[PDB]
């Protein structure tokens, strides 16, 4: 496809964990998945692995070309050792372009069997004669 | 379709896009995608960083009905190549260097 006039560059940090759900032997990572409701996930990828925590700091940063008004972005929060410790979901609008600062939002279950507690710490902002056909 | 992409080559080979990678420059982050000629299904992103020339292998799977891509064995996924095009453009993952420029198609 052609270039989107309407598209925005978001960048977001997936900072920490905080307060995750014995030992407490996780091993935490977060998929974040950029997706249009209406047609699917467009990206999906996956941060470090971070082993034998419940408050794992990640400290990684994605950047994702998005429609603002249509694109939301999923947050899965994975115990690698995949079982669910919980999810976020936002969409991309409004957001401040770019210091602004993190939010810690409210990790939550997808099933009755979910059980799923903590924060996951993340900040989001947006940056400010013929060609041949191909054989 | 990336049938329309500027950076997407087609059926070229490996030493044709190493060529092509050469004459227009040998520039860091100059690239160009193509078709994998070891599997139909599957692309390949040539990639130029320190005067020398990368292949990835993009490879296809699907999930409930829909084909995904990834050239890192499914860390990241893509709906199509123009996200993963814009997509690399804005993060290095495991490439050696974002992709920056990519290579004019050749007759």
């Amino acid at each position: 496809e052609l270039h989107n006039d309407d598209t925005r560059v978001v960048r977001v940090k997936v900072i920490a964990g905080i307060g995750l759900a014995i030992l407490g032997a996780s091993d935490p990572y977060v998929r974040v998945t950029l997706y249009d409701p209406m047609s699917g996930i467009l990206t999906s990828v996956q941060t470090k692995t971070i082993k034998k925590s419940l408050n794992p700091k990640w400290n990684e940063e994605i950047l994702f070309r998005v429609l603002p008004q249509r694109h939301r972005i999923l947050f899965e929060v994975f115990d690698e050792n995949d079982d669910f410790l919980g999810q976020v979901d936002v969409p991309l609008y409004p957001l401040p372009t770019e210091p602004y600062t993190f939010k810690d939002f409210v990790l939550h279950p997808r099933s009755h069997k979910s059980r799923v507690k903590g924060y996951l710490r993340l900040k989001m902002t947006y940056l400010p004669t013929h060609l041949p056909h191909p054989p | 379709i990336h049938r329309t992409q500027h950076w997407f080559h087609g059926r070229i080979s490996r030493e044709e896009s190493h060529r092509i990678i050469k004459q227009q420059g040998l520039v860091d982050g100059l690239f160009l995608l193509r078709d994998s000629q070891s599997n139909p299904k599957a692309f390949v992103l040539t990639l130029c960083h320190h005067q020398k020339i990368k292949n990835f292998q993009i490879l296809p799977c699907e999930d409930d009905g829909q084909t995904f891509f990834s050239l890192d064995d499914g860390n990241t996924k893509f709906s199509d190549l123009i996200q993963l095009v814009d997509f690399y453009q804005l993060n290095k993952g495991v490439l050696p260097c974002k992709l920056k420029h990519h290579c004019i198609r050749v007759a």
